[PDB]
């Protein structure tokens, strides 16, 4: 089956940065879209990125819109999201999703919560 | 001129088993979602039009109203049960996972589509674990992975069951509720399903048009005492006109005279 494996999350000072990697494993994700949600204590999940390798299309929600920015790493084979000017409304448990569908265009990445059929461990971002 | 139009028709008997909707109060087999063919009845909307209790009841390619005056050689009642949150989505011409990978309906399939609130009788408070999904399709035993167990414990090899996470809790948007379509199915087959038709009360000795099971006329009706079994319609004694009628619920045989 597909494995997922998020890391880079820390603690970080308002108006800093951090690095978050998702490692994907079980399917080629080098054409299919790729995504960061969150979920934070009185929080509902939210998706925050996302990225089509097949174009590298970009999609990122309306709460972090300007702020945070999405790549894709074919010879990593990975996602890693970069995280500037940080919010204490960032501080959240982030998980690495996918669609079940492969797309294969310039989709806008889906952040709704019902959106992930297989799901990784998540890794902490604390912004404080 | 004559008086009033007058049509009699038949008492019904047969009714469709819609009562398995109304009164349903267990679930299919896994195999079975239930698909069944439904046929040589009578199948009565009337309750639908006015009951107006139920989630939706949204039906396409035929107006509502004239549903007694189309045939149909056949009838499928397809039930399932899902969430919510496709209940906008179940429509023909739309996507979707379940419609798309799983059973095909036409873009302008013609059929009744209803969803039905089970919230306070088939919802469970520890939550029903009875729901799967099928999401693969790659071209026209079942693992996961690509490579084959053999029974032998590795990559793509899993455990039979583990804990699910199904819920009520989840808001109002969520809970699954069921849905039935109907489809209507006209092809080359004897007439065999019918609506139900409608009659009123009859006034005897005037001069009034009559529709006796679709035979038309006009004109004021007396008794005519001469033999014929029940059954019986044509005959050759007079060998002229279609003599006498016979009304379903009253056996007498009424000959005609027309009216200036």
């Amino acid at each position: 089956q597909v494995q997922l494996q998020e890391s880079g999350g820390g603690a970080v000072q308002p108006g800093g940065s951090l690095g978050l990697s998702c490692t994907a494993s079980g399917f080629n994700f080098e054409t299919s879209t790729v995504g960061w949600f969150r979920q934070a204590p009185g929080k509902e999940n939210e998706g925050v990125s996302c990225i089509n390798k097949g174009y590298e299309d970009t999609n990122y929600a309306d709460s972090v819109k300007g702020r945070f920015t999405i790549s894709r790493d074919a010879a990593k084979n990975t996602v890693y999201l970069q995280m500037d000017s940080l919010q204490p409304e960032d501080t959240a448990t982030y998980y690495c999703a996918a669609h079940n569908e492969p797309y294969f265009c310039d989709y806008s990445g889906r952040f709704r919560w019902n959106e992930y059929s297989y799901y990784g461990q998540g890794t902490q971002v604390t912004v404080s | 001129q004559p008086t009033e139009s007058i049509v009699r028709f038949p008492n019904i008997t047969n009714l469709c088993p819609f009562g398995e909707v109304f009164n349903a109060t267990r679930f299919a087999s896994v195999y079975a979602w239930n698909r069944k063919r439904i046929s040589n009845c009578v199948a009565d909307y009337s309750v639908l039009y006015n009951s107006a209790s139920f989630s939706t009841f949204k039906c396409y390619g035929v107006s509502p109203t004239k549903l007694n005056d189309l045939c149909f050689t056949n009838v499928y009642a397809d039930s399932f049960v899902i969430r919510g949150d496709e209940v906008r989505q179940i429509a023909p011409g739309q996507t979707g996972k379940i419609a798309d990978y799983n059973y095909k309906l036409p873009d302008d399939f013609t059929g009744c589509v209803i969803a039905w609130n089970s919230n306070n009788l088939d919802s469970k408070v520890g939550g029903n674990y009875n729901y799967l999904y099928r999401l693969f399709r790659k071209s026209n035993i079942y693992q996961a992975g690509s490579t084959p167990c053999n029974g032998v414990e590795g990559f793509n090899c899993y455990f039979p069951l583990q804990s699910y996470g199904f819920q009520p809790t989840n808001g109002v948007g969520y809970q699954p509720y069921r849905v039935v379509v109907l489809s209507f199915e006209l092809l080359h087959a004897p007439a065999t399903v019918c609506g139900p038709k409608k009659s009123t009360n009859l006034v005897k000795n005037k001069c009034v048009n009559f529709n006796f099971n679709g035979l038309t006329g006009t004109g004021v009706l007396t008794e005519s005492n001469k033999k014929f079994l029940p059954f019986q319609q044509f005959g050759r004694d007079i060998a002229d006109t279609t003599d006498a009628v016979r009304d379903p619920q009253t056996l007498e045989i009424l000959d005609i005279t027309p009216c200036s």
